[PDB]
């Protein structure tokens, strides 16, 4: 599975490890999210990943499908 | 430069106390500051960020108020696991700076000192050096005094002394003071004396040796 | 899993030179910015130098002039040249990594030290290697309280640190105490390790410390004989 990922530093696409055939999605408020907003992190799992409070977790199964806010899923 | 300074340096507590650490800066620094937790031997870890911010695996009972000038870390149950030195951060303005540092100690009861003292040996005066040590075993609090009599003459600049860091078994403390001459020096007297002063001692512990004897 | 790994540190005199190597695994360190941070008692934790995400490179001002970083892409590793080292020089050396978040509005870099290497020793002195002298603190009637009855090893002028004490080749751990070092007018270092026993264990056990100094190829053992 391709999957966009906060690793590197201009977000970029990336073909996942074996065995992690999903995507996902984490957003929340740091103490900087008045002046820089939510913070996001991008990657794959084996599994989707628990929810704590107050934080977004969206997951997929296609290619692409876990893109940046500011970005679209193409 | 910006400058930090943490308060206070050390401070005692017991498992389950709330530990409240506060740090100031010389000027303002907005919420640009991160705090770090340091084990002996062990390279610092990461705790807080912007302030106020827990770092993933973090436990909840860490937690980071302040903006400004002032900021507090808090523990508001304390734990075996954290007991440590605690060091904050700015990340405001070049170059990056850092706090003295705190050490969370364990609280206990008061133990007066075990003192021991032991003269030189065979092997050391042949060397024509010969060195006294006088030891503090197991005690609390860490605040004592040693003062070394030869002949019962006070002794200046001629000893040296280190502290071990607190047991995790009993939560007590260690001192060693050695009192170093040369042979020539330690011929010429007989009597050589250890008088030691600590909180847990209603008077001050004395212990000696004549030489040969 | 993620993790540093810092190499090169070592002991020189004044005027001398060192190098420090840097490796990562699980992150291409050139994706972040590194920096490097020294701890030292009576100068506590200082930025030292930073090689940041765009090949820049940064030195504080007590160390410019003296100190170089750069990728060594050969070697996959950071390197830290230090010429002209003086005696303040000497700390702890770590190898650290800045954190790297995104939020919507972007990238931002360095807001904490998130990623810290084990920590490598650099010592500047003017005193040579120099391996202990082991002496014997041998348990008498001044040194038994109760049941419980004190005997040491004093370990005196050596250089540099650090030295291994152990007693009986590990087999005696509990109620040891091996006392931090302290530095001399001399240059050299001297600790001693104690160790409370049952004053009737004198005469059931043997007591051996082992005293190893790497740096000197050197390994005492010295037995402790009461007197």
């Amino acid at each position: 599975i391709v999957c966009h990922t906060t690793a590197t530093s201009p977000i970029s696409a990336v073909t996942c490890p074996p065995g992690e055939n999903l995507c996902y999605r984490k957003m929340w408020c740091d103490a900087f999210c008045s002046s820089r907003g939510k913070v996001v992190e991008l990657g794959c799992a084996a599994t989707c990943p628990s929810k704590k409070p107050y934080e977004e977790v969206t997951c997929c199964s296609t290619d692409k499908c876990n893109p940046h806010p500011k970005q679209r899923p193409g | 430069e910006i400058v930090l300074t943490q308060s206070p340096s050390s401070l005692s507590a017991s498992v389950g106390d709330r530990v409240t650490i506060t740090c100031q800066a010389s000027q303002d620094i907005s919420n640009y500051l991160n705090w770090y937790q340091q084990k002996p031997g062990k390279a610092p870890k990461l705790l807080i960020y912007a302030a106020s911010s827990l770092e993933s695996g973090v436990p909840s009972r860490f937690s980071g108020s302040g903006s400004g000038t002032d900021f507090t870390l808090t523990i508001s149950s304390q734990q075996p696991e954290d007991f440590a030195t605690y060091y904050c951060q700015q990340a405001n303005s070049f170059p990056y700076t850092f706090g003295q540092g705190t050490k969370v100690e364990i609280k206990r009861t008061v133990a007066a000192p075990s003192v021991f003292i032991f003269p030189p040996s065979d092997e050391q005066l042949k060397s024509g050096t010969a060195s006294v040590v006088c030891l503090l075993n197991n005690f609390y609090p860490r605040e004592a005094k040693v003062q070394w009599k030869v002949d019962n003459a006070l002794q200046s600049g001629n000893s040296q002394e280190s502290v071990t860091e607190q047991d995790s078994k009993d939560s007590t403390y260690s001192l060693s003071s050695t009192l170093t001459l040369s042979k020539a020096d330690y011929e010429k007297h007989k009597v050589y004396a250890c008088e030691v002063t600590h909180q847990g001692l209603s008077s001050p512990v004395t212990k000696s040796f004549n030489r040969g004897e | 899993e993620v993790q540093l790994v810092e190499s090169g540190g070592g002991f020189v005199q004044p005027g001398g030179s060192l190098r420090l190597s840097c490796a990562a695994s699980g992150f291409t360190f050139s994706n972040f910015d590194m920096h490097w941070v020294r701890q030292s008692p009576g100068k506590g934790l200082e930025w030292v130098s930073g090689l940041d995400h765009s090949g820049g490179a940064h030195y504080a001002g007590s160390v410019k002039g003296r100190f170089t970083i750069s990728r060594e892409d050969a070697k996959n590793s950071l390197d830290l040249q230090m010429n002209n080292l003086r005696v303040d020089d000497t700390a702890v050396y770590f190898c650290v990594r800045g954190t790297l978040y995104h939020y919507t509005s972007g990238s931002y870099y360095s807001d904490a030290f998130d990623i810290w290497g084990q920590g490598t020793l650099v010592t500047v002195s003017s005193a040579s290697v120099k391996g202990p002298s082991v002496f014997p603190l041998a348990p008498s009637s001044k040194s038994t309280s109760g049941g419980t009855a004190a005997l040491g090893c004093l370990v005196k002028d050596y250089f540099p640190e650090p030295v291994t004490v152990s007693w009986n080749s590990g087999a005696l751990t509990s109620g040891v105490h091996t006392f931090p070092a302290v530095l001399q007018s001399s240059g050299l270092y001297s600790l001693s390790s104690v160790v409370t026993v049952p004053s009737s264990s004198l005469g059931t056990q043997t007591y051996i410390c082992n005293v190893n100094h790497k740096p000197s190829n050197t390994k005492v053992d010295k037995k402790v004989e009461p007197k």
